[PDB]
């Protein structure tokens, strides 16, 4: 595949993208 | 964190898949 | 605020700006 | 859950805010 | 909620998001 | 340019790309 | 209205230039 | 306006409200 | 990776994430 | 074809990727 | 119209909004 | 290419339809 810079609601876009029906998190705090 | 390991750096569709649940 | 009608990745899009730096998680049935 | 009212039906910004860390 | 920058198209998403029904207007001339 | 199908948000982006720094008012029904 | 014709059928980008402040 | 407020600054969804009709 | 329910312009953002740099081709039918 | 497929149905990432330049 | 600065998936969104049933290429290394 | 003309410089909805097939 590709890697890029994915900030922000891309970020999230992409986790969408990769985890789908998995789910996932989303803490930037970390 | 995903911020700094995709955002301020570069990251894979399979590094993304790192926080999936 | 008025109500919601989110499907797929806008949902996720919600969650994001709702959340902000607290961030969130997507938790899907199935 | 709320993935799937959001979507069938409809959800407010106060139900997603449950869903923060 | 939070506070967040909302720039561009993320800007008027989030205007859709939160005036919905309402309708509203977007004048970056101000 | 095609002619156009565009629900929700997707509209909103439409409109985003079409009137640039002018702005542009988004009015739905009821 | 505008709103919904882009939904329900069709619309053109010269339709949508009309809402342009 | 909105711009500034929101994008060159910080706002919240509740100060985005204020641009609503 | 998850198994994908993409239509309009959330195909393009799949393309998008998945080809990177490289680009992509989008070529409907019709 | 993929267009159509992704939306009809569903498609892969693999699949996708054969779009790639 | 207008001209404004059209970057990554928002590119890639433009040229879906402007190209549709035609299709489109979006070739970055040129 | 279009990065340069449209991302870097600025480029209007006319240009961009210099990259349709
Ligand atoms: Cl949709
Ligand atoms: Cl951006
Ligand atoms: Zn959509
Ligand atoms: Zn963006």
């Amino acid at each position: 595949f590709v890697n890029q810079h994915l900030c922000g609601s891309h970020l999230v876009e992409a986790l969408y993208l990769v985890c789908g029906e998995r789910g996932f998190f989303y803490t930037p705090k970390t | 964190g995903i911020v700094e390991q995709c955002c301020t750096s570069i990251c894979s569709l399979y590094q993304l898949e790192n926080y999936c649940n």
